[PDB]
């Protein structure tokens, strides 16, 4: 849940969302 | 002087449907986007089609180049040694169509290569280098597409392949619903963009290339293509964002799958498979492989359809049904 501007992968986003 | 009526004319705001298009590369997302434009919008004008001529030429050149390089790696000789010269010329002239002009010289090179026996022997082994599924479409109509007056047809535009590096938003309307469709073409983007894209999603459409089942594992992979798709579907269907989202599964490229299953056993993909190598049973097996990954509550089921994304009538039928599903769950 770092800043909103950090480019991230779909997999990373799904992970941190869970 | 008749006072003008209401500006709304009795209508009201259209209800919004947010669709998220997901799936591995080459699964059919871009084709579904184009089909939505063709079916529920105005299709592609002549100028828009003209804009795709360069893409058609680039796709054709890149496909034949992939086949030639694969000949190199698989140790497949040309049917006629003179073709070697043509091959060289192919690489010399490969950038000559970037202005939407395929010279007669390049057209002849590509024709002679595509007609060669060794090139065809390599094409028949496309599963070993994951050749894109539109190569033969253009290479078998070279004569038509190589004319100086060529204008891409609607089907031509449907078969093109363009870079989809991010999340692209398109709009259409159907049954008085305002569809906002988000093709997630890329693997990376800003966290805030991920959040904005996954917020308020009405439904997901997840595309799977059935005909990927027999693709050879490449050095950049840790598992075969079908299992990469299964892993992605698992991570999507069981994410907090979509605990209550309508999940639709397009088991796409059913035509290519129907042709492949005749000669390529499904055990290439699922070594444990003991069923018959026939269309209906193998398709059912893949469908169950994907649906068993949904571990949400029983009320949250997966809506599966078998599709040929490049067939406009089939996509129209399937989307007619998906819209009814979405209205029901609304
Ligand atoms: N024969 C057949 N070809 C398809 C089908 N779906 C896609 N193709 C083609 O396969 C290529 C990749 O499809 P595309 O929509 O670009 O996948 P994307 O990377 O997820 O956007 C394209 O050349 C499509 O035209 C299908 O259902 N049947």
């Amino acid at each position: 849940g770092s800043p909103g501007s950090e480019v991230v992968t779909l997999q990373q986003f799904l992970e941190e969302s869970n | 002087l008749v006072p003008r009526g209401s500006h709304m004319d009795g209508e009201k705001a259209a209800k919004e449907v947010k669709l998220l298009l997901l799936g591995a590369g080459e699964s059919g997302k871009s084709t579904i986007v184009k089909q939505m434009k063709i079916i529920h919008e105005d299709g592609y004008s002549e100028d828009e089609c003209k804009q795709y001529k360069v893409v058609v030429y680039s796709n054709t050149i890149q496909s034949i180049i992939a086949i030639i390089r694969a000949m190199g790696r698989l140790k497949i000789d040309f049917g006629e040694a003179a073709r070697a010269d043509d091959a060289r010329q192919l690489f010399v002239l490969a950038g000559s169509a970037e202005e939407g002009v395929m010279t007669s010289e390049l057209a002849g090179v590509i024709k002679r290569l595509w007609r060669d026996g060794g090139v065809q022997a390599c094409f028949s082994r496309s599963r070993e280098y994951q050749l894109n599924d539109s190569a033969s479409y253009y290479l078998n109509d070279l004569d038509r597409i190589s004319q100086t007056n060529y204008i891409p047809t609607q089907q031509d535009v449907l078969r093109t392949r363009v870079k989809t590096t991010g999340i692209v938003e398109t709009h259409f309307t159907f049954k008085e619903l305002y569809f906002k469709m988000f093709d997630v073409g890329g693997q990376r983007s800003e966290r805030k963009k991920w959040i904005h894209c996954f917020e308020g999603v009405t439904a997901i459409i997840f595309c799977v290339a059935l005909s990927d089942y027999d693709l050879v594992l490449a050095e950049d992979e840790e598992m075969n293509r079908m299992h990469e798709s299964m892993k992605l579907f698992d991570s999507i269907c069981n994410n907090k964002w979509f605990t209550d989202t309508s999940i639709i599964l397009f088991l796409n490229k059913k035509d290519l799958f129907e042709e492949k299953i005749k000669r390529s056993p499904l055990t290439i993909c699922y070594p444990e498979y003991t069923g018959s190598n026939t269309y209906e049973e193998a398709a059912a097996y893949i469908q169950c492989q994907f649906e068993d990954l949904n571990r949400r509550k029983d009320t949250k089921e997966v809506y599966t359809h078998f599709t040929c994304a490049t067939d406009t009538k089939n996509v129209q039928f399937v989307f007619d049904a998906v819209t009814d599903v979405i209205i029901k769950n609304n």
